[PDB]
RNA sequence: UCUCUGUUCACGGGAUUGAUUGGCAUUAGCGGCGAUGAAGGACGUGCAGGAGGACGAUAUGCGUUGUUGUUGUGACGGUGUCUGAAUUGUGUGCGGUGUGCACGGGGACCCCUUGGACUUAAGCAUAUCAGUAAAGGGAGGAGAAGAAACCAAAUGGGAUUGCCUGAGUAGCGGCGAGUGAAAUGGCAUGAGCCUGUGUGGUAACUGCGUGGCGGGUUGUGUUUGUGGCAGCAGCGGCGAGUGCGAUUGAAUUCGGAUGCGGAGAGGGCGAUGUGCCUGUAGGCGCGGCGGCUUUUUUUGUGAGUAGUGUUGCUUGGUAGUGCAGCGCGAAUGCGGUGGUGGAUGCACCGAAGGCUAAAUAUGGCUGAUGACCGAUAGCGGAUAAGUAGAGUGAUUGAAGUGUGAAAAGGAGGAUGAUGAGAAAUGAAAGUGAAUGGAGUGAAUGGGGGAUGUUCCCGCCCGUCUUGAAACACGGACCAAGGAGACGACGGCAGGAUUGUUUUCCGAGAGGGGAGGAUGCUGCGGUCGGACCCGAAAGAUGGUGAGCUAUGUGUGU
RNA sequence: CUGCGUGAGCGGGGGUGGAGGGGCGAUAUGUGCAGAUCUUGGUAGCAGUAACAAGGAAAUGAUUUGCGCUGGACGAGG
RNA sequence: UACAGCCAAGGGAACGGGCUUGGGCUGAUCAGCGGGGAAAGAAGACCCUGUUGAGCUUGACUCUAGCAUGUGUGAAGUGCUGGGUGCCCAGUGCUUUGUGGAUGGAUGUGGG
């Protein structure tokens, strides 16, 4: 729209749109303005102010977060989406508290081996390539699936946990619906700590039962 | 600015350090002849009576 | 409209005027003696008009 | 056309503007910080100030109670105290407050 | 007007960063690695590229050769060998480019104040690793 | 024409040093080959003014 | 005859070069400049939007405005010799 | 041979696929010019130089300091022709002839002045658009505001500024179209001071100077930080861990091994990457620049103002909500205010002098990000783009990216060489050459059959219209681009979570029990540029008497 | 060139090309063209047509001869 | 420049190159020519409609610059003639010691 352009009016043999002013270059006497017009405008611009975001109800938030953690005990629902587990003992799993001390990431790949979690981070390693068409030239290059989950009591993190190819880690003070259930998808592979499974009938309570530490919400009764 | 003359601004001479104070004692001399020919109140008139 | 022709020929002549001179003689109370040393023709005027010279004064 | 509420949507100025914050969690984060910041430039002393209890004012309103701006003369004074000597200790003083009640007088 | 160490991670960026640097970072951007021999008596790894040292290709058509540096080219990121070259189409020679990141050093130069840079760069490494060994022994009580 | 002033002197004259091609010892070497100076102006198409 | 035949009449000039900026539009018998307005003190008001960008700050070179940015980065540390004047 | 139609090879053109040191958006900080000569302009500077970029007679760059041996470069300091506010000036303070200050640039956001019309009302004049755009004057990193001559009607709150509720409500309005607050309640941030009546046993005071001059009794009254406390940015340097086999022009591919990790962010390298390089995580070293921080005893006042008659403008303010011209013009146990003009009780406050952080707004610059665009897109501008070019002037304004891993090499033809490959890919419209078939019928299509035809059927699409093959209009051909998406408020349908839901009638005076709430998708309604393209006009601010018209000076 | 589908469309084979490309579920849209005297670029027929030029000669042409009428200076503009 | 290009009648949006039923020149050239293609050019200027304009007029509606005429503001001191009931006002001459530059409101006029 940076031009002083006008119409011609009828009475030229050629069509009404508006025009370049001017003189002694190719660009003068073209179309300006019009959304069929090369050099023009959108015929309904883009803006800024249109909605991003979405309100989801607060108590449905929570019905949420506790199917995910429902379904991550289920084997036959860990085992659909990925997640080889032939040796395992059983599910869910549960470790010490005593983890925290592997600071070097040496220990921690060790502890890794001894729960048989051995072929499930050989699995997301070889599934790490680059993305099929045009956005891997929008900072989005590589590609790989999700692995293991550890949901500790903790503070800020565990340093050597961190360089390894295939983990993840969450506080369970946080407890976000976007890493249990990835894809919208219920029946990640969780390994809890001690500390944080004991606090799992304060979050969510029962069917008949008010929860301490979240002020109202009860667990919804069934319909069959 | 419709076939017309111009503006014509003055900014008059200016007055140099001895026209000034030939300015001065003119106005110092027509305003004291006014100061005696209307009527004096009594509480400023009392005052031209000195030691 | 337009503005008319009255108003426009006003307006010209204070932009470019007719000049005349402005003839006039001087105060002298007591009785002196002129010499008429010229009379001359002039733009914009039919009567000629004459230069006199007094003792410290012309007009 | 058809049956509906009469609309009443004001968009007949050009001159109007629209205003929106795009992202409030880094903008909250930010006080945050801010407000840390100074609680630690200010560091034996806590940043904020005692202030009083007071009562609502109309007959809606009537049974709460709420905190208000700062204490008056008089009830410094009978809590030991001289006005301007409750400033330099952290305690708010408000000198266009009236003493209408002797009650809510001893509360404070 | 450094950036190398740009704290982004944007392609755009970093691209931009290594086609139009300065000369002073084109010369570190063409660092070479040591052989294992020669890094028994210096303690560090790569050291940037001069004329007169002496280097061993890999990979490639030259893969395996062994010459002398005899020009660098820091600004196009191009190193001549004597000894690869190819025949024009007149009888005559010329030299190949290779890049710089596939050279090992072996017996490089140490005649234009060279032999000094060497020895300031061994004592701030192992002024460095005592830092790291200090903090350490006692974080090893951490 | 003969008559002219001095700045009209002084800027025919820069404009006149300017009207040439790129030097041959720089187009013979090895990265400016195929180049031209592409900024010419010859007297009866376009005109200076002044 | 008011076309071609009337075009062989225009050889004279009614402008010259302006010596604040530069455009051949000072004219002469008017004494002024239609583009800058010389000889007022103030320059005048751009006659449309794209004419403000094409004569600010930065289409030329800046040749101090530069050298102060710099300096203000750093204090304004002057001198060295001078420095122990101040 | 020519016309139409198959097939193969060669042209012509630049679509498509894949790339990208460019664009666009949101967010965090900063907001740093000038008489100590700015921004902008003109002309110059390289041994061999035109454009661009860089630079100023110390000119294609000089000094100090770091890194280098190189076409060298980073960080800081110096120089800067002739111009331009451009000033050897004009105005003005302090002095008494010395010495200061103002001027211009920019102006998104802020303060003050002035002030439209298009448009809506299906016409139009009050009204609306709108005290908005344009114009002018004055400031800063923000500005302006601010410590009750307040709000109210309770058992009362308690400076300014921003956000939610109150509420499209009370009200204003050819009571039409339209227009439109606030208090309370809930949050963010929080902070209060200075003066015009200061001694009389002696101006106790200060601008200039080194125990003096100037001011001042018509009234001056101004110590102190190389110390502490908290923070913010920058610069420099060190930085772990590798080798064989197969395919390839070359491997990061495929197959055995062997290590690092507070480092498996991202980028380059002959191709798809944890140990090939750069960095990365994380420690060390060194400048710099700010914010808080020192408290001798003091008492009392704000007039050509407030108000008011009249006239003009403004506000939701309705019989001033606020402001201004002209004229009149106050009080001292007194003055002001309480959503209808006036009276009188009760309530609540002290105007007409001065300053004040924080929470709020926003072109541009610098950092960090993205369900954004991918060369007719994205900024006009991925390149010597506000350039080339156009106009007397104010102004106006494009088109153009790709040899290869490596120059290993070509450029009239032919013969050849190098390379993995003659070298980005290379559609349609249209054409040349060869070769097969058909024709003297406008061509093309469907059924039924067949290596062209023979029988039957078949007028040119789109559109407005009672009605088109029309002597109704648009359409020579091909590629690419090209039009009901988005915001606010309400209703209904389908779906999700939860359910111990509801301030009623009436103008008032008076009277008085009767399943929803919060999101998500779609459709209908209104205002927004509003499905896309199109007037004749109206207003604000600027340019021109080189063509042409008239007057006047001086020539032919 | 060939298979499947009432259809919108989806597969396979041989050349060319020399680097990336997909299926399925939910979600976000600048989401599908024959037309607008549509916009920008390229190309036909018309058509080798209209229009324009071919100035007197002498094997050679610094020599011989035939024809036309502006010719020479100052200013503006270049 | 939709595609094309020989005629008669019929019916048809009531004057067909194409549709129905009949009549036909001539295989591909060159120069001419003005019957037809309701030939080309130009979103009919005539005429009507639109709650679309603009130039101009006046005895259209609503206003307005300027101009006229009372009246408020402005400078002090004095004499004189006249009105009504002591009173307010008119003209009014004089003196020098303000000044002449203006400015608020009211009624009439006003196709400039
Ligand atoms: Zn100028």
């Amino acid at each position: 729209m940076q031009h002083s352009a006008e119409s011609w009016g009828t009475g030229r043999a050629i069509a009404r749109v508006p025009r370049v002013k001017g003189g002694g270059t190719r660009r003068a006497g073209q179309g300006a303005f019009a959304n069929f017009c090369r050099k023009g405008r959108m015929a309904h611009p883009t803006k800024t102010h249109r909605r991003w975001a979405r309100k989801v109800v607060e108590n449905t938030k929570k019905i949420a977060e506790a199917m995910a953690v429902a379904a991550s005990a289920q084997a036959s629902l860990v085992e659909a989406r990925g997640h080889r587990i032939s040796d395992v003992k059983m599910l869910p799993i549960i470790v010490s508290d005593d983890i925290a001390k592997a600071r070097k990431t040496k220990d921690a790949v060790e502890i890794l081996r001894n729960l048989n979690m051995t072929e499930e981070l050989k699995r997301v390693e070889k599934s790490r390539g680059v993305r099929c068409g045009k956005g891997k030239m929008r900072n989005r290059r590589y590609t790989q699936r999700k692995g293991i989950l550890i949901v500790h009591g903790e503070s800020s993190e565990m340093l050597g946990f961190r360089n390894i190819r295939g983990v993840d880690q969450m506080s369970i003070d946080s407890l976000d619906l976007l890493e249990l259930a990835p894809g919208g998808v219920a029946g990640r592979l969780i390994i809890w700590t001690e500390s944080a499974f004991e606090k799992l009938d304060k979050i969510f309570g029962g069917v008949e039962r008010e929860a301490e530490l979240t002020p109202g919400f009860k667990l919804p009764n069934r319909i069959v | 600015v419709l076939g017309k003359v111009k503006k014509i601004p003055v900014e008059e001479p200016r007055l140099t350090k001895e026209q000034k104070i030939e300015r001065d004692l003119l106005i110092k001399k027509k305003v004291s002849k006014l100061a005696n020919s209307i009527r004096i109140p009594p509480a400023i008139y009392q005052f031209r009576t000195v030691l | 409209g337009k503005i008319t022709r009255r108003t426009r020929e006003a307006k010209k002549k204070q932009r470019q005027p007719i000049v005349k001179v402005c003839l006039s003689y001087p105060i002298i109370p007591q009785v002196e003696e002129g010499e008429v040393i010229d009379i001359v023709h002039e733009r914009s005027r039919g009567a000629p008009v004459a230069i006199i010279s007094f003792k410290e004064d012309d007009c | 056309k058809g049956n509906h509420a009469l609309p009443n949507n004001h968009f007949r100025k050009t001159s109007l503007k629209i205003r929106i914050h795009h992202d409030p969690e880094t903008k909250a984060r930010v006080m945050a910080e801010k407000k840390l910041r100074k609680a630690k430039a200010l560091f034996p002393m806590p940043l904020k100030k005692l202030r009083p209890i007071v009562r609502c004012p109309t007959i809606k309103y009537n049974r709460n109670e709420r905190l208000g701006r700062g204490f008056t003369a008089a009830e410094c004074e009978k809590a030991g105290l001289d006005y301007r000597h409750a400033r330099r200790l952290g305690i708010a003083v408000d000198l266009r407050r009236r003493d209408t009640n002797q009650e809510a007088f001893d509360k404070n | 007007k450094n950036l190398r160490k740009q704290k982004t991670s944007s392609r755009r960026k970093q691209r931009k960063a290594h086609f139009a640097c300065n000369d002073g970072e084109k010369r570190i951007r063409s660092s070479a690695r040591l052989s294992r021999e020669l890094r028994k008596e210096y303690g560090f790894r790569t050291f940037p590229l001069r004329t007169g040292d002496t280097v061993v290709v890999k990979g490639g058509k030259f893969d395996g050769k062994e010459g002398v540096i005899s020009k660098i080219n820091y600004r196009d990121y191009k190193v001549y060998i004597e000894g690869c070259f190819v025949t024009k189409n007149d009888g005559t020679n010329a030299l190949v480019p290779i890049y710089p990141s596939k050279l090992t050093i072996t017996k490089f130069f140490l005649e234009n104040g060279r032999k000094e840079q060497l020895e300031r760069k061994k004592r701030a490494r192992e002024h460095g690793m005592e830092i790291l060994r200090k903090r350490q022994e006692e974080v090893v009580s951490n | 024409g003969s008559r002219k002033t001095a700045l009209v002197k002084t800027r025919l004259m820069r404009a006149l040093k300017r009207n040439r091609e790129i030097p041959a010892w720089k187009r013979m070497m090895k990265e400016h080959k195929g180049e031209y100076n592409r900024a010419r102006r010859h007297w009866r198409s376009k005109k200076l003014k002044i | 005859s008011k076309g071609t035949a009337s075009f062989g009449k225009k050889n004279k000039r009614n402008t010259e070069m302006c010596r604040r900026c530069g455009r051949q539009s000072y004219h002469k018998q008017k004494n002024s400049c239609s583009s800058c307005g010389y000889p007022n003190p103030k320059m005048r008001n751009p006659g449309s939007i794209k004419a403000r960008r094409r004569r600010t700050i930065g289409t030329g070179r800046m040749r101090y405005m530069k050298r102060e940015l710099r300096a203000a980065k750093n204090g304004h540390k002057g001198d060295p010799i001078l420095r122990t004047l101040w």
